[PDB]
C-alpha cells in the first residue's frame, strides 16, 4: 500500500510568513486531502482533492502538487494556524496517511518563571513526599533541570514532564516531581530546584528549607 | 420564403379541436384496452401456475402439463395470427411505422381482435415477449378504427390519431407517459420528411390512458429498485466502457433476431401447421423453464429488482444471460405475437449488473454499488439494437425514479449508439421495415 | 453534525471490547462510514469502512475477525468489535462519515474519539494534593500555585480551576507512566491580591474509579 512521508516532521515559523509543507508518495497518486490536528482535539477536513479548501478555511491556505509529490502551503502565517498536518490518499485502496508535519509558532525568546513546592501536608500523612518544582512560560523549548538535596545531587525518584506549546504566549512549561519517601525526606533539610536555559549562562535556583 | 415562414410561425401549433377530443377518446380506448389485456395475462399466468398444484404430486406430470399448457396457449396464438392476421406477428411497432409511411394498412378489424386475443395467449402462456408491442400495435389500430368511424379527413387526422393510439398504448404498458410521448418523435414518426403530427394531440392521449392505467394498478410499481447510491465524476469513465460493451453487442444481437426469422421460416417453410407446433414447442418449453428456472422465462420483470440488489452470483447472471438471449430470440424471431423492449430491459439489467460486480471488485475506491450499472444498462440495449436512446433513458427513469444517475445512464446509452455506428449494424425496427418492404418487392 | 463514539476504556490483554458512535444532524442511510485510529504519538491508522446496507464491509490489511464493524441504522449508530486485543490496540479510536468531491473519498466529518487502553493493571482512583506556595510570604504581581493528582490508573483525568471560571494562566502537565501508574500535575498562576483573598479550588475528576475531588490550595502555617 501506498506510503506518505511528509518532508517536516517539526517546523517553526514567526507570524506573517510563507510556509510550505511536503507529503510524498512512494508511488502516484492524484487529489490528496489534508487535516489539521490541534492538540487535544479531533482532526478537520482543511485542503481536498489537492487544492479545494473547506468551506471555513482562511484563504491564506492554499495546496497543491502532482504525480508523486504533493505540498500544503501557508501565505503570511497566523497563530491560529499552529497544529499538525496530515495528509492522505484515497486514490489507491487502501488509503493510508502521513506522518503528519506539526507546526510552531517561532517567537521572542522568554526566560523561565521557577517556582518550588514542598510536600503537602496531606501527602506527608501518608508515608510519601513529593516535591514539585514548576518551570514556567520558557522558550525555546530545550531546558536542563537539576535537583538537589542538602546541596547534594539526586537523580532518582525524579519524574519531568513537558507541556505542548501554548495557545496564547506561544511558551512551553515544564514540571519536576521528585518523590521520596517520609524518612528520606525528614532526614535532610536544604531541597533545591535549578533550571538552566539558553536565556543565561548561570542556573535560576528556587529552593525552600525544611526548618 | 420568409413571407411563408412567418405566416407559419404567425399560425403554428393550432391543433383543430376535434382532433385533440378524438386523441382523448383515443387515449381512453387504447388504455382501458392495454388494462384489460394486462389482467388477462395475469389471469392466465395465474390459472396456470394454480393447476400447477392440482396435480403438484407426481413431478413428470407436472412438467408435462405446463409444458400442455403453454403449449396449447401459444398454439392457440400462432394460430390466431396466421389464419386471421399475418400482420399481427412480432413486435408490431415496424408495421406501424410502415402505416405512418403510407406503405402498410391498418387493418383493425383484424388485428384489433387478433392481437388482443392472440397475445394473450403467447404473453399468459410464459413466452419471453413483452406487452409492449401489442398494445402499442392496438393502440394504432384503434386510433384508426376511431378515424374510420368519424370518417375524419386530411393526412394530419391520419397520422396524428395513428400516432397517439401508439404513444398512449406504450405508456399504459409501462405507466411512462414521457418515454411515450418521447418514442414516437424519436422513432415512430417518419425519420426523413416532414410529417403533419400534433404533439398536443398525442400528449392528450397519452394522458388520458396513462390515467386508465391508474384506475386500475394504484399502488405498486412494475419495478420496485428503491434509491441508489449516486455517482462520482472520476467513475463516470466506468459507464463509457460498459456502453461501448453493449455497442459491439447491440449489432451482434441484431444479427442473431434477423437471422433467427429466417432460420426458423425454414423449419416451417410457411405452413401454418408447422409454424402452429412449432410455436407450441417453444411456447411448452417456455412454460417448462417457467417452473426449473423462472429467471430464464417470463417477461423479465420479476428477476429485474433481484439483480439490481446483487443477489445473483456472477455464475446466475452469466447463466440467467445466455439463456435468456436464446429464449429471447427464439421467441421473438418465431413470429409470435409480443414485444421486445421489456426483454431487453431484463438483458440489459442482468448484463449491467455483471459488469456492476466486476467493477466493485475491480475498484474499492470508487465505494461502488452494482445496481448504478445495472440501472445505467437497463435501457442500454434500447439504445444499442433499436437507436432510440432518448426514450430507453426517459423510460428507465420514469421506471427506476433514480434521477441522480442521470448523466451515468446517458454516457452509457450514448456510447452504445456510438459504437454500434462504427460496428455496422442498424435500428432493428427499421432493419425490419425495410425487411418486410424489400420482401414486398422481387415478389412482382 | 455530530458523532459521539463511547465504549472505550481499560480491557485485559486477549479479552474484547465494542466502541460505539452515535450520529446524529443528518441522514444517517446515505452515509458510508468508517473506523481510524491513532496510537499514541504516533500517526492516522485506518481501520476499516462500511456501506449504508452494510451489503459491503472493508477493512485494514489485518487479519481475520480482529475487527467487526458493524451499524444500526435504525439507531444511527455505528459499531466496531475488537478482539484478542493486545498493546498494539492501545490508541485513541475516531468514528467518521465519508465523502467525496471529484470521487477520490475523504474523511469529511470526525468524532472527538475514545481512548482504548489495553492492559493488565487495575483501576486505581488518584490522590489530590494541594501545591501550596512554599514559605512565601514573597508577593509578587505573579503568584503560581497548583496541585498534584498521583498514583491513579488508567487516564484520564480532568482538571479545572474554580469550575472552568480560572481558564488564563493554567498549564496542566501530560500524565507520566512510572510503576504502572499515572501522575500528572496543574499549575495556575493569579494575581497576589486575590488568592490569600479569596478560594482558588482545583478540581480533579477521574471517572474511572468513580472519582471527583475540589482541593481548596490555602496558604501553609
Amino acid at each position: 500500500d501506498i506510503v506518505l512521508t511528509q518532508s517536516p516532521a517539526i517546523m517553526s515559523a514567526a507570524p506573517g510568513d510563507k510556509v510550505t509543507m511536503t507529503c510524498s508518495a512512494s508511488s502516484s497518486v492524484s487529489y490528496i486531502h489534508w487535516y489539521q490536528q490541534k492538540s487535544g482535539t479531533s482532526p478537520k477536513r482543511w485542503i481536498y482533492d489537492t487544492s479545494k479548501l473547506t468551506s471555513g478555511v482562511p484563504v491564506r491556505f492554499s495546496g497543491s502538487g502532482s504525480g508523486t509529490s504533493y505540498s500544503l502551503t501557508i501565505n503570511t502565517m497566523e497563530a491560529e494556524d499552529a497544529a499538525t498536518y496530515y495528509c492522505q490518499q484515497w486514490s489507491s485502496h487502501p488509503q493510508t496517511f502521513g506522518g503528519g508535519t506539526k507546526l510552531e509558532i517561532l517567537r521572542a525568546d522568554a526566560a523561565p518563571t521557577v517556582s518550588i513546592f514542598p510536600p503537602s501536608s496531606e501527602q506527608l500523612t501518608s508515608g510519601g513526599a513529593s516535591v514539585v518544582c514548576f518551570l514556567n512560560n520558557f522558550y525555546p523549548k530545550d531546558i536542563n533541570v537539576k535537583w538537589k538535596i542538602d546541596g547534594s545531587e539526586r537523580q532518582n525518584g525524579v519524574l519531568n514532564s513537558w507541556t505542548d506549546q501554548d495557545s496564547k504566549d506561544s511558551t512551553y512549561s515544564m514540571s519536576s516531581t521528585l518523590t521520596l519517601t517520609k524518612d528520606e525526606y525528614e532526614r535532610h533539610n536544604s531541597y533545591t530546584c535549578e533550571a538552566t536555559h539558553k536565556t543565561s549562562t548561570s542556573p535560576i535556583v528556587k529552593s525552600f528549607n525544611r526548618a | 420564403r420568409r413571407r411563408q415562414l412567418i405566416r407559419q410561425l404567425l399560425e403554428r401549433d393550432k391543433t383543430p379541436l376535434a382532433i385533440l377530443f378524438m386523441a382523448a377518446v383515443v387515449g381512453t380506448l387504447v388504455g382501458l384496452a392495454a388494462v384489460a389485456f394486462d389482467k388477462g395475462v395475469a389471469w392466465l399466468q395465474n390459472q396456470r401456475m394454480g393447476a400447477l398444484v392440482h396435480t403438484a404430486d407426481n413431478y413428470p406430470l407436472l412438467l408435462t402439463v405446463a409444458f400442455l399448457c403453454s403449449a396449447v396457449l401459444a398454439m392457440f396464438g400462432y394460430f390466431l395470427v396466421r389464419k386471421y392476421a399475418p400482420e399481427a406477428g412480432g413486435s408490431g411497432i415496424p408495421e406501424i411505422e410502415g402505416a405512418l409511411e403510407d406503405q402498410r394498412p391498418v387493418r383493425w378489424w383484424r388485428v384489433l381482435p387478433v392481437k388482443f386475443f392472440g397475445g394473450l395467449g403467447t404473453l399468459g402462456g410464459g413466452m419471453v415477449l413483452g406487452r409492449a408491442g401489442p398494445t402499442v400495435q392496438i393502440g394504432g389500430n384503434i386510433g384508426r378504427m376511431v378515424l374510420d368511424i368519424f370518417r375524419l379527413k386530411g393526412d394530419e387526422a391520419r397520422h396524428t390519431l395513428l400516432a397517439t393510439g401508439a404513444a398512449a398504448g406504450l405508456a399504459a404498458a409501462f405507466n411512462a407517459p414521457l418515454a411515450g410521448i418521447l418514442f414516437i418523435i424519436e422513432e415512430m414518426r417518419p425519420q426523413f420528411r416532414y410529417t403533419l403530427i400534433s404533439i398536443k394531440a398525442v400528449f392528450i392521449g397519452v394522458i388520458m390512458s396513462t390515467i386508465m392505467y391508474r384506475i386500475f394498478n394504484h399502488e405498486v410499481a412494475l419495478i420496485d429498485v428503491g434509491k441508489l447510491s449516486d455517482a462520482p465524476l472520476n467513475t463516470l469513465w466506468l459507464y463509457l466502457i460498459l456502453g461501448i460493451i453493449f455497442g459491439i453487442f447491440g449489432p451482434i444481437f441484431n444479427k442473431w433476431v434477423l437471422g433467427m426469422q429466417d432460420l426458423l421460416h425454414r423449419v416451417h417453410g410457411g405452413n401454418i401447421t408447422k409454424w402452429v407446433l412449432m410455436g407450441g414447442a417453444i411456447g411448452g418449453l417456455c412454460g417448462l423453464l417457467g417452473f426449473v428456472a423462472p429467471a430464464t422465462s417470463g417477461g423479465g420483470f420479476n428477476l429485474i429488482p433481484i439483480a439490481t440488489a446483487g443477489n445473483f452470483s456472477m455464475g446466475m447472471l452469466v447463466f440467467i444471460f445466455v439463456a435468456r438471449v436464446i429464449t429471447t430470440l427464439l421467441c421473438f424471431s418465431s413470429g409470435a405475437p409480443g414485444g421486445i423492449f421489456a426483454p431487453m430491459l431484463a438483458l440489459g439489467t442482468v448484463l449491467g449488473t455483471a459488469f456492476g460486480m466486476v467493477a466493485v471488485e475491480l475498484f474499492p475506491q470508487y465505494h461502488l454499488e452494482a445496481g448504478t450499472f445495472a440501472i445505467a444498462g437497463m435501457g442500454a440495449l434500447l439504445a444499442a439494437s433499436i437507436r432510440a436512446p432518448l426514450t430507453g433513458i426517459i423510460l428507465v427513469l420514469e421506471m427506476t425514479d433514480n434521477y441522480q444517475l442521470i448523466l451515468p445512464m446517458i454516457i452509457t446509452g450514448l456510447g452504445a449508439t456510438l459504437l454500434a455506428q462504427f460496428t455496422g449494424g442498424k435500428p432493428l425496427y427499421s432493419a425490419i421495415l425495410a425487411r418486410t418492404l424489400a420482401k414486398q418487392e422481387a415478389e412482382q | 453534525v455530530r458523532l459521539l463514539e463511547s465504549g472505550g476504556g481499560l480491557v485485559q490483554p486477549g479479552g474484547s471490547l465494542k466502541l460505539s458512535c452515535a450520529a446524529s444532524g443528518f441522514d444517517y442511510s446515505r452515509y458510508w462510514m468508517s473506523w481510524v485510529r491513532q496510537a499514541p504519538g504516533k500517526g492516522l491508522k485506518w481501520i476499516g469502512e462500511i456501506n449504508p446496507v452494510s451489503s459491503t464491509i472493508n477493512y485494514t490489511p489485518s487479519l481475520k475477525d480482529k475487527f467487526i464493524i458493524s451499524r444500526d441504522n435504525a439507531k444511527d449508530t455505528l459499531y466496531l468489535q475488537i478482539s484478542k486485543v493486545r498493546s498494539e490496540d492501545t490508541a485513541l479510536y475516531y468514528c467518521a462519515r465519508l465523502y467525496y468531491g471529484y470521487g477520490y473519498w475523504y474523511f469529511d466529518v470526525w468524532g472527538a474519539g475514545t481512548t482504548v487502553t489495553v492492559s493488565s493493571a487495575k483501576t486505581t482512583p488518584p490522590s489530590v494534593y494541594p501545591l501550596a506556595p512554599g514559605s512565601a510570604a514573597a508577593a509578587a504581581s505573579m503568584v503560581t500555585l497548583g496541585c498534584l493528582v498521583k498514583g491513579y490508573f488508567p487516564e484520564p483525568v480532568t482538571v479545572t480551576w474554580n469550575s472552568g471560571s480560572l481558564a488564563a494562566g493554567v498549564h496542566t502537565f501530560p500524565a507520566v507512566l512510572q510503576a504502572a501508574l499515572y501522575t500528572l500535575s496543574s499549575s495556575v498562576t493569579v494575581p497576589s491580591s486575590s488568592w490569600p483573598s479569596e478560594t482558588v479550588t482545583c478540581n480533579v475528576a477521574h471517572p474511572a474509579s468513580s472519582t471527583k475531588v475540589d482541593k481548596k490550595i490555602v496558604p501553609r502555617a
